[PDB]
Order: structure tokens, then C-alpha cells, then sequence
């Protein structure tokens, strides 16, 4: 044998309290005859998290886990429903078999959440004098709590374009108020960041009506 | 409450063996058996096999049978997993869940651990503030390290409220770099501390930078 757990749909994305459903279909049935129990469970995975059990028995909730949250289904279709979606609930969802042997779970799947265009609070940060010691000179551009994840930053030292010399990483929507976090940073050698005297990071989000930029002055 | 804690991570050369550890908090060793799930990088879990603490009774699933083992010790409540010659492949978080015996698993979780195949020599980070200039952004620069993570806590761990710690990148050099963040009220600046504490387990480092304006 060895059942199989098939997940649909792979990604879903829903408004602040709109009903959400899952859905999970094994190839081979998972309710043990004689206790008439299905052996289903539903997991919560977060970023940097190890998974959390919700349903178990295929419809019994776990303790501590809110009542939005309901397992459902028998013999091969389950599905997980929760009613007033929140931005909490946005995580991958994992169905797991426990009928036979080998355990199986599910491909996942990715819930997400719509919310009012946010822009970004642009802020800018020279590098520390005990950077520069050591012939290096790193320049940081923050995009704080923004949405959609969509945005441009330009690096302008001395009012001309940065090419090449930037890199950028984005935080994981957040559990709260479901906004994005952005990080550029501009590295140069001591030589070269000993050159100019203006640095400027300039922003383009949908949020903003015109580009936002922030800017300083070396010493 | 209960706790499954293993280690944060281990970084192995190829061919090398390593061994997960999961000491077991509790609760208390027996009476509920112990499996090993797998997660590779943005892939789901993958079932690695079973354990009866009991008396070592084992399960592994095919594909894990002939390179994997499941000891456990009865002694100090942890129990392991030792992977034979490490392929690049077998980069990984390997997970310790607790099993219950009715409804199949996994109430209670671990934390992770990490496994990195390998060559590359380890490295400690260089902490750098990121000075402020009615809500100021303040942080950290954890540049220049490897392998990952990281663990960056502000004022030891009692903020948490606004903090971001940024997804590391890979520079040309090969070395990782990270920043930490945390939007606090402008009126705070004068009165409040804040000192970003950075760990790197990897190469034994332990730094507490106190950003200033």
C-alpha cells in the first residue's frame, strides 16, 4: 500500500474574515472499522517554527486552539475550515495520516492575506565608525511595516545611480497588522565611501504618491 | 510545559556522521514513542521513521533505511538520530516530535536542528549598531559569518514588540549577513537602554552591542 495525502488547493489568499476551507484526500481510508476513529491530523507551520497540531481524529480540536479552527470530513476527504480568517491564520497547513505505516502528510498549503495599501516609514543609517576601521563601509536602507510586498529602492551617492553594489532581503508577512519589512544595503570599500559626501536611498511603493528619499552627509 | 529540546545545529563535512540529540523535558520518558520528520528548504515534511523509548523498537521508511539510526537512552530521557555519509542532499531541519498513542502524533514539537554538509571553515560575526537619527528605527548589523543562524534578542529578550530580524544573505565572499531592527517611540531615545545580544553557536560567540543616537 502506503497512502498517499493529496492537498488542494497549493495557495490560497482570503480577506480579514472570509471563510477559508482546505482540502485533503488520502488514497487508501484512514478510519480504523472498529473504533470508527479517523486517523487525520491538520498542522500550522510558521517560518522559522516547528509545525503546531490543531485537528486530531480528523474533527477534534486541540487545546488552546481557537474555535475559527474545525476539522471535518471521513474515510478519505477531510477538510480544515476556518470561519472568521484573521491575519494570525496566515502559515502552510499540513494534513497527516496515522492509519499505516509510512506516516504521510501533506504537500501543503499556503494561506495569505489581503489588506488597505500601507506605505512604507523610510529610514537611513550611516556605517559605524568600528566598520570603517577594518576598510569597509556598509550602508543600510529601511522600509518599515509596507504593503504590497511590491517596491523599488535606488541607491544615489551623490546624486548618481548605484550599480552592482547593493543587496536586498524581505521579512515574512506579519502576524499583526500584516505588513511587509524591507532591507537594502549598500556596500563599499573605505576609499570609495570616503569620496562622496551625500548618500541617498530613494523609494517607489504604491503606498507613497510621489518617491520618498532619505538621505545624509558624511560627518 | 513539556519540552523536546535538541541542539540549534551542526555543520558536517561530506562523508562525516552526525548525531540529533532530543533531551526530553517534561512529561517524562515512556509511554510515548518518538518519530523523526524531516524539512528541507521550502519543501514540505518528510517522515523519517519511529521509536518505542520502551525498549528500542524502530520503523524507518525505505528511503531512509540503510543510512539513518535511531538510538535511544532510557538514562537521560534523549533520544537520536545518527545520518551515514553525509551527502549535500541531506542539508535539512531535523524535527524531534513526541507521538501520542491515540490520534497519530505530534502534540508536542522541537526546535530544529539545522544540519549543514559542508567544507567551508567556521566563522564568528561582526556586531554593528545602527544608530537612530514620532518613531525612530533603531538595530543591528550582524555582518560577515558562517554557518547559519544567528539568534539576535534586544534588552535580553524583554523587547519584542516592533523588533525584525531580517532573513540572512549570501555575500560574494560566501559569508552570511543579517540585521536586526526594532521601531521604538522618539520620546524613549533619552530615557531606555537598548543592547541587541547576538549568538553564534557555530564558532562560540556571544556579543551585546548597545546601540546609541
Amino acid at each position: 500500500l502506503d497512502i498517499v495525502m493529496t492537498q488542494t488547493p497549493t495557495s490560497v489568499t482570503a480577506s480579514a474574515g472570509d471563510k477559508v476551507t482546505i482540502n485533503c484526500k488520502s488514497s487508501q481510508s484512514v478510519l480504523f472499522s472498529s473504533n470508527q476513529k479517523n486517523y487525520l491530523a491538520w498542522y500550522q507551520q510558521r517560518l522559522g517554527q516547528s509545525p503546531r497540531l490543531l485537528i486530531y481524529w480528523a474533527s477534534i480540536r486541540e487545546s488552546g486552539v481557537p474555535d475559527r479552527f474545525s476539522g471535518s470530513g471521513s474515510a478519505t476527504d477531510f477538510t480544515l475550515t476556518i470561519s472568521n480568517f484573521q491575519p494570525e491564520d496566515a502559515a502552510v497547513y499540513y494534513c497527516q495520516q496515522g492509519y499505516s505505516f509510512p506516516y504521510s502528510f501533506g504537500s501543503g498549503t499556503r494561506l495569505e492575506i489581503r489588506r488597505t495599501v500601507a506605505a512604507p516609514s523610510v529610514f537611513i543609517f550611516p556605517p559605524s565608525d568600528e566598520q570603517l576601521k577594518s576598510g569597509t563601509a556598509s550602508v543600510v536602507c529601511l522600509l518599515n511595516n509596507f504593503y504590497p510586498r511590491e517596491a523599488k529602492v535606488q541607491w544615489k551617492v551623490d546624486n548618481a545611480l548605484q550599480s552592482g553594489n547593493s543587496q536586498e532581503s524581505v521579512t515574512e508577512q506579519d502576524s499583526k497588522d500584516s505588513t511587509y519589512s524591507l532591507s537594502s544595503t549598500l556596500t563599499l570599500s573605505k576609499a570609495d565611501y570616503e569620496k562622496h559626501k551625500v548618500y541617498a536611498c530613494e523609494v517607489t511603493h504604491q503606498g507613497l504618491s510621489s518617491p520618498v528619499t532619505k538621505s545624509f552627509n558624511r560627518g | 510545559e513539556v519540552q523536546l529540546v535538541q541542539p540549534g545545529v551542526e555543520l558536517r563535512n561530506p562523508g562525516a556522521s552526525v548525531k540529533v540529540s532530543c533531551k526530553a523535558s517534561g512529561y517524562i520518558f515512556t509511554m510515548n514513542s518518538i518519530d523523526w520528520v524531516r524539512q528541507a528548504p521550502g519543501q514540505g515534511l518528510e517522515w523519517m521513521g519511529r521509536i518505542d523509548p520502551e525498549d528500542g523498537g524502530t520503523k524507518y521508511a525505505q528511503k531512509f533505511q540503510g543510512r539513518v539510526t535511531f538510538t535511544a537512552d532510557t538514562s537521560t530521557s534523549t533520544a537520536y538520530v545518527e545520518l551515514n555519509s553525509l551527502r549535500s542532499e541531506d542539508t535539512a531541519v531535523y524535527y524531534c516530535a513526541r507521538v501520542d498513542d491515540y490520534y497519530l502524533g505530534y502534540d508536542y514539537w522541537g526546535q530544529g536542528t539545522q544540519v549543514t554538509v559542508s567544507s567551508a571553515s567556521t566563522k564568528g560575526p561582526s556586531v554593528f549598531p545602527l544608530a537612530p537619527s514620532g518613531t525612530a528605527a533603531l538595530g543591528c548589523l550582524v555582518k560577515d559569518y558562517f554557518p547559519e543562524p544567528v539568534t539576535v534578542s534586544w534588552n535580553s529578550g524583554a523587547l519584542t514588540s516592533g523588533v525584525h530580524t531580517f532573513p540572512a544573505v549570501l555575500q560574494s565572499s560566501g559569508l552570511y549577513s543579517l540585521s536586526s531592527v526594532v521601531t521604538v517611540p522618539s520620546s524613549s531615545l533619552g530615557t531606555q537602554t537598548y543592547i541587541c545580544n547576538v549568538n553564534h553557536k557555530p564558532s562560540n560567540t556571544k556579543v551585546d552591542k548597545k546601540v546609541e543616537p
